[PDB]
RNA sequence: AAACUGCGAAUGGCUCAUUAAAUCAGUUAUCGUUUAUUUGAUAGUUCCUUUACUACAUGGUAUAACUGUGGUAAUUCUAGAGC
RNA sequence: UAGUGGCCUACCAUGGUUUCAACGGGUAACGGGGAAUAAGGGUUCGAUUCCGGAGAGGGAGCCUGAGAAACGGCUACCACAUC
RNA sequence: UUUCCAACGGGGCCUUUCCUUCUGGCUAACCAGGACUUUUACUUUGAAAAAAUUAGAGUGUUCAAAGCAGGCGUAUUGCUCGAAUAUAUUAGCAUGGAAUAAUAGAAUAGGACGUUUGGUUCUAUUUUGUUGGUUUCUAGGACCAUCGUAAUGAUUAAUAGGGACG
RNA sequence: GACGUUUUCAUUAAUCAAGAACGAAAGUUAGGGGAUCGAAGAUGAUCAGAUACCGUCGUAGUCUUAACCAUAAACUAUGCCGA
């Protein structure tokens, strides 16, 4: 429909931003940039509505062109800015900073960190590949192009991205035994320790992953995150582990526990 | 407005299509380039993302490159003598991919009579070496040969002189001058 | 056997068997052909207003036994000329002919209440202004 | 001689009317 | 038919940018380029010892696999270098909680390494479109006949 | 202020006449293709002789608005010169 | 062509679809969740706040541009129709 | 929970019930490796199935229809719960299930158990000596001369048909 | 067709879209006889519509030959193979 599009309707807004139904009659839609359209969380439906530091867009953007909020080491200032999964969100405010990554109901939340943390990111190398002048370089998941990599780092792997200048510091490989972190499909915000691969010549790669409460579930391989060892991750996960608890122990645990 | 959409044809069973939408732009065909000898005006044309494209009416000089050497000359050329698709294009000697034409020797020669010491047609104690230990190597074939007396060989072209500007030629030899002289002496 | 396939590869009869048997229902015929729509002269409307033409000669179709005060009419969306009726009966005054009604069935599309051919619609409004407050002797009850 | 008032896409011919 | 030394269209049929060295004259005598097929495909021997090109061929030329892979019983094979398939199969209808015969015609471009007859069994895959009906590319031919080779000669 | 320049004006809003392997729906594929933007990475070789006719202490035009003489029945029409 | 391709074009071959319903005809036919239903199945409708398609009165056509066969863009025809 | 009497389950194995061969980790637990006690129809478990509708916690919007909202003290400058799941067959993509229907092997035995032997296509990871014309033994397929192998192939003659003859 | 058989095929099978044979009476073209009665018809009726049932001759037809037709209350008012 002659080019490409520049509103986003409410209701056609992807269900986690979690928007009302009533007040208003759009979605903020999200700028081009680091992350898809479609898991994207823009940078005000992060700050008015999921922190309160703002009561409306005006007051948002009274932020932004103000240089305090930082995504990721740097000063992004626009409203509808695509910080997705795994970045990290400084604040130069009173120095509360934050990630981004799921609940396990597929939905950002708010998550406060530490300095050892917020100093760098992580990346699934989505791409390895020989370019120009014959260097090797890799691509990782959301748009960094890191020269010169470890040869023995192929596709599937992760990484330790530092922020302050984009250098590659350590890796993890792909095999069994790998705490991992699914980004897509069914089981978003799901964990731990992929069992084994499916090959599948042609068609997808699938895999086979368990949980802590040793709970299999199938995802497809361009969704798997691999980022750790038995029971070794390398940030600060939230409150909950990421462990799928079932409805009928929400009506347990929010019901039967904190409810006496 | 050429459009090179399926839906004006007619499908395998037979059935007429009925009408869709109006004809777009984004599914587009331009003119033949018809692309002919004697000067160089190259025309470019603007395509979908900027991504310019040329499109040599009047081609006149091309870098014609001999394989079984390895190397590459800047040449002009006589004519075409032989044209694939249909032969219409003999009569205006027309260019394009795949026809046969007969360019220049001089180059060629001009390198051979410099580099050989066989010097066919008609430096110290090291660069004797050149044209003396090519011992089984200064050895041309004699159907190749024949075409310098002449002074023009026969050679074929795989560039696009519509789409790209250029005519890059490739000097036929071997098997498969023996096919295009068998054909090129029944058409020809 | 029961006259009929069953055996499951047989749905190719069955979804013909009953496409060959619908027409002889009566309302799927009278249906898919827009047979409401080359007929019918409300032409698959539910009411429908136009001029009176004139009052109505009596040709029994049994039983109201008076010239029953009926108005001839006739359209103004199509022109199809129809014989009406009007309820409360009588009171033969208070219109001239080519005056205006809002037509409306009597329950079956009509086709029968009283000895006249064709009657089979009730006038809900003329000109605009209603019967029911128009009986109720707040205005006054017309003629042809 | 035949009856064949059918084929009334150009019913809209009677748009005419 | 085509009578290898396959030249009897107007152009040099031979594998593109593949060159015959004609200097050079040894022990080589067969340049053919040949590819796998990908996805466990023997490679047939015509295809490594033939002097056919077919730019089609997904052995030879410049075509490729992917995506679908399709079974099926030939028919009607009076095309050149192509066959026309058809895949029988039972559509479903609920109303009836039945079953329904339907077909469909797959016209795929055929090898010259392989040769078949009408009423063998083909498997072929998908392909960069070819023509306006062909999608499709012969790849494995698992002709099922029954070794009627001198089995008339019996007891 | 105006005006040059840039980006926007291809989004939204409305309507459902066409359209029956068409659209569309679920699934595919691009080893067959373009992509402003955004984000990340990316030019010592630019006097193509960098053996110079050089200005890199930075080389030239052309013009709007400004102005000031006008015509049109009427348009967001525009003309002639000087910046 | 941004590119596959009968999309064309030049020579060839005589094919391809079909009673497993080709082809032709009609639709008061824009397609997908909805509705009335309510033992179940079946039935009929879906212009309509969302997705996809199409059009700016009907057909063409082209510019600018990454993007339009665009109409609160342009040229022409056709139907109108203002001072 | 010490637990006597019987009962519902599948497995390790066994009364020809082959549940296989294949060996480095190894002295089959399971991981590469060559064949399946045949291929489709069927079905079972995942995955894809936009959000809005339909079913429902919880929330005194005054009940509601709605709405996803919100609650708590020293209100001392704060504390703090959320915004589930159900569903959506064909078609498409993955694996068993071992009936049903299909497709039939081995009537030539020009076939399997061939752990066999002359001979044919072979052959370079090689070791050759660093790299290419001249070679073998040799890892991995097939058959004729050719026979050694265990238990070597004829599911029926239908109160279903077709013949003959009486 | 039945029946008997320790003969032969080893599933060659049921109905049936399409397709094909046959077909009363009657009727349809070209011939043979032309005995029998006899739709129509030509005559006598014969008195009002006791009721018009009567009676007498009758071309063709009935019988066949080279061919149709394709109709019955073609009805045991019941399609065909199973228990």
């Amino acid at each position: 429909a002659r080019g490409p599009k520049k509103h986003l309707k409410r209701l056609a807004a992807p269900h986690h931003w979690l928007l009302d139904k009533l007040s208003g009659c759009y979605a903020p839609r999200p700028s081009a940039g680091p992350h898809k359209l479609r898991e994207s969380l823009p940078l005000i439906v992060f700050l008015r509505n999921r922190l309160k530091y703002a009561l409306n867009g005006r007051e948002v953007k009274a932020i932004l062109m103000q240089r305090h909020v930082k995504v990721d080491g740097k000063v992004r200032t626009d409203t509808t800015y695509p910080a997705g999964f795994m970045d990290v969100i400084t604040l130069d405010a009173t120095n509360e900073n934050f990630r981004l990554v799921y609940d396990v109901k597929g939905r950002f939340a708010v998550h406060r960190i530490t300095d050892e943390e917020a100093s760098y990111k992580l990346g699934k190398v989505k791409k390895v590949q020989l370019g120009k002048k014959g260097v090797p370089y890799v691509v990782t998941h959301d748009g960094r192009t890191i020269r010169y990599p470890d040869p023995n780092i192929k596709v599937n792997d992760t990484v330790k991205i530092d922020l302050a200048s984009g250098k590659i510091t350590d890796f993890i490989k792909f095999d069994a035994g790998k705490l991992v972190y699914v980004t897509g499909g069914r089981n978003l915000g799901r964990i731990g320790t992929i069992v084994h691969k499916e090959r599948h010549d042609g068609g997808f790669d699938l895999v086979h992953i368990k949980d802590s409460l040793d709970n299999t579930f199938v995802t497809r391989l361009n969704n798997v995150f691999v980022i750790g060892e038995q029971g070794k991750p390398y940030i600060s996960l939230p409150k909950g582990k990421g462990i799928k608890l079932s409805i009928a122990e929400e009506r347990d645990r929010r019901r039967a526990q904190q409810g006496l | 407005g050429i459009s090179r959409d399926s839906r004006h044809k007619r499908s395998a069973t037979g059935a007429k299509r009925a009408q869709f939408r109006k004809k777009r732009k984004f599914e587009l065909g331009r003119q033949p380039a018809n692309t002919k000898i004697g000067a160089k005006r190259i025309h470019s044309v603007r395509t979908r993302g900027g991504n310019k494209k040329y499109r040599a009416l009047r081609i006149e000089t091309g870098n014609f490159s001999w394989a079984s050497e390895g190397i590459s000359k800047k040449t002009r050329i006589a004519g075409v003598v032989y044209h694939p698709s249909n032969n219409e294009l003999v009569r205006t000697n027309t260019l394009t991919k795949a026809a046969i034409v007969q360019i220049d020797a001089t180059p060629f020669r001009q390198w051979f009579e410099a580099h050989y010491g066989q010097t066919l047609g008609k430096k110290s104690k090291n660069a004797e070496r050149k044209w003396a230990a090519r011992a089984a190597s200064a050895k041309i074939e004699s159907s190749v040969e024949s075409q310098f007396s002449a002074g023009r060989l026969y050679a074929c072209i795989s560039s696009r002189p519509g789409q790209s500007g250029r005519c890059d030629g490739y000097i036929l030899e071997g098997e498969e001058l023996a096919f295009y002289l068998r054909r090129l002496t029944a058409k020809k | 056997g029961k006259g009929k396939p069953r055996g499951l590869n047989s749905a190719r009869k069955l979804r013909v068997h009953r496409r060959n048997n619908r027409w002889a229902e009566n309302n799927y015929k009278k249906r898919l052909l827009g047979t409401a729509f080359k007929s019918s002269p409300f032409g698959g409307s539910s009411h429908a207003k136009g001029i009176v033409l004139e009052k109505l000669g009596i040709e029994s179709k049994q039983p109201n036994s008076a010239i029953r005060k009926c108005v001839r009419v006739q359209l103004i969306k199509n022109g199809k000329k129809v014989t009406a009726f009007v309820p409360n009966d009588g009171c033969l005054n208070f219109v001239d002919e080519n005056d205006e009604v809002l037509l409306a069935g009597f329950g079956r599309k009509g086709k029968a209440k009283g000895d006249i051919p064709g009657v089979r619609f009730k006038v809900v409004k003329v000109s605009g202004v209603s019967l029911l407050a128009l009986w109720k002797e707040k205005k006054e009850k017309p003629r042809s | 001689p035949d009856k064949q008032v059918s084929k009334l896409q150009r019913k809209n011919k009677a748009k005419q009317l | 038919s085509t009578e290898l030394t396959v030249q009897s269209e107007r152009a040099f049929q031979k594998q593109p940018h593949i060159f015959n060295n004609p200097k050079v004259k040894t022990s080589k005598r067969t340049k053919r380029w040949y590819k796998n097929a990908g996805l466990g495909f023997k490679t047939p021997k015509t295809a490594i010892e033939g002097s056919y090109i077919d730019k089609k061929c997904p052995f030879t030329g410049l075509v490729s696999i992917r995506g679908k892979i399709l079974t099926g019983t030939v028919v009607s094979t009076k095309m050149h270098r192509t066959i026309v398939i058809r895949r029988a199969y039972l559509h479903y209808i609920p109303k009836y909680n039945r079953y329904e015969k339907r077909h469909k015609n797959v016209p795929v471009h055929v090898s010259p390494a392989f040769r078949v007859q009408v009423g063998d069994i083909v498997t072929v895959g998908q392909c960069r479109p070819i023509s306006k009906t062909v999608r499709f590319n012969v790849v494995k031919v698992s002709a099922a006949a029954g070794k009627a080779n001198k089995q008339f000669a019996k007891f």
